[PDB]
């Protein structure tokens, strides 16, 4: 399938297809990995990846995670489809660091645009508003235990 | 207990603290919120709901039914699906028929235990639905079986003979272990006539 | 007809024992990687005992 | 307290052999000679046969 | 591979006898998918036989 793709669902980085070196050694390692962690539909999975059929609700029920919080990595990565697997792993290590952190990728997004410039020196100072902080502390402190 | 009007969307900005500490009591993420919203049928326009103590004694009760029986809120979805009571709110259930539906509940989840079957793979042998195209094996299937057999002899009469002939494909494209027994399965299949 | 049929079939009979013979050679190799990883395990864990 | 680093350097030996025997599974599903390759055999061999 | 071919170029010749010797151009067995190339082209000797 890759071969086939030619490194286009795969995606490259300065160049077309892909040069041996550690980028794409380690896109591969990580590919093969989601591969073997795909489960027993990785087999139509891997069929409709050959084509671009591959849908962000159906790589949603496949992994069995939330259609909301893969519209949230949707639009936090920016990317509007799977073309490539550059765009897949983005998407797919914020969906790590949302879950990892046990907050909402919205959330994450706003803790990355946090340009802590404060009066410049930098390109600006996009430090939120009062109950903008307020809300966003709520909204990443609320996925916490009891003690 | 203010009777106002939130919107329990996860995609919506802005979420309010109301919903975030209803969120922290329930344990579950704002999709299951959703979905929760979804089976109790109490959803409004921007799936909005108002704050009454009747729709959150209803979602609490929701989710003290999922936990007793160990299953997470995606899974009660599907089960709710595939149960009698299927199509039916959460709040269109009656004094009686509360408790009935508890009682299923518990039986399907002590056989299920016994039986010793997963969740996911439990609703697609349940269901009579499909994976939404055409699978791989199916596309094997077809061309092994365009191929190997054509409309000359596979437009006879005896609908048993036929079955006959078609049998080892099927065991060929499904993994089965005998041609009668995929034979069998092609039985079950025309007596119920998915498609 | 006829003499092309014996040889064909003869022919296809060379091929099928061939077949065989990677078949039962591809065995023996993955069960020679078996044991040698099985060895390998079993000498890192002589080395934690 | 030596005793106990020993007893938890036990656990990590143990804890590598249900690694490398998880190693071991999936090398086995990776190797060449498999099911899929022996669904083929017994579904062919038995329409033709 | 090589021998696979031969042999089917052999049977494909052996057809064409056949087709001749009955004076008919509709007949065909050999349809191809004897190699099936997702397992090295295996079990072409029992679809020829």
């Amino acid at each position: 399938v890759l071969v086939i793709s030619g490194f286009a669902v795969l995606g490259a980085k300065n160049q077309p297809a892909g040069q041996h070196n550690i980028d794409t050694l380690f896109s591969l390692y990580r590919f093969h990995q989601w591969i073997n962690g795909l489960g027993n539909p990785g087999s139509d999975t891997l069929d409709m990846l050959r084509q671009q059929t591959l849908t962000a609700d159906r790589l949603a029920s496949v992994m069995g995670l939330d259609i909301s919080m893969v519209t949230q990595a949707m639009v936090s990565a920016g990317v509007n489809q799977l073309q490539c697997w550059q765009d897949i792993n983005t998407v797919l290590q914020w969906i790590d660091v949302a879950s990892a952190l046990h907050t909402m990728p919205s959330v994450i997004r706003t803790l990355v645009n946090i340009r802590y410039v404060t009066a410049l020196n930098k390109a600006e100072s996009n430090l939120p508003s009062w109950d903008e902080w307020q809300t966003l502390a709520e909204n990443m402190e609320a996925g916490l235990s009891t003690q | 207990a203010d009777g106002n009007t939130v919107s329990i969307d996860p995609d919506e900005e802005q979420s309010t603290f109301a919903r975030s500490a209803l969120m922290r009591g329930l344990g579950v993420n704002s999709g299951e919120l959703y979905q929760l919203g979804k089976l109790a049928g109490v959803l409004d326009a921007q799936n909005t709901i108002t704050l009454s103590v009747f729709v959150i004694s209803s979602l609490y009760r929701l989710t003290l039914l999922a936990r007793v029986h160990q299953l997470t809120v995606n899974e009660l979805c599907m089960l709710y699906g595939l149960s009698p009571f299927n199509g039916k709110t959460t709040a269109s259930l009656s004094s009686g028929e509360l408790p009935r539906l508890v009682i299923w509940l518990y039986q399907v989840t002590q056989w299920l235990t016994e039986a010793e079957i997963t969740t996911e793979a439990i609703w697609l042998l349940c269901t009579p639905e499909f994976s939404g195209n055409i699978s791989p094996e199916i596309s094997n299937l077809l061309n092994n079986l365009r191929p190997s057999i054509s409309e000359d002899m596979a437009q006879s009469h005896n609908r048993e003979l036929q079955a006959e002939i078609l049998a080892p494909f099927i065991a060929a494209t499904l993994h089965l272990a005998s041609p009668d027994m995929a034979r069998y399965i092609l039985l079950w299949t025309d007596n119920l006539r998915p498609g | 007809f006829p003499v092309m049929l014996e040889r064909t079939r003869n022919l296809v009979a060379q091929l099928t024992q061939f077949g065989t013979s990677l078949l039962s050679m591809a065995e023996h190799d993955d069960a020679d990687e078996l044991t040698t990883l099985l060895l390998q395990q079993g000498m890192e864990l002589a080395t934690q005992s | 307290k030596i005793r106990r680093e020993a007893a938890q350097m036990q656990v990590e030996y143990q804890e590598t052999q249900q690694a490398h025997t998880q190693a071991q599974l999936e090398l086995l599903q990776r190797k060449f000679t498999n099911k899929a390759l022996y669904s083929w055999m017994r579904g062919k061999l038995s329409a033709i046969y | 591979y090589q021998f696979f071919d031969l042999t089917q170029s052999f049977c494909l010749m052996a057809q064409e006898a056949l087709r001749r010797e009955l004076t008919d151009n509709g007949v065909t067995f050999i349809r191809g998918g004897a190699w099936n190339g997702t397992t090295a082209g295996l079990m072409a000797g029992e679809t020829l036989l």
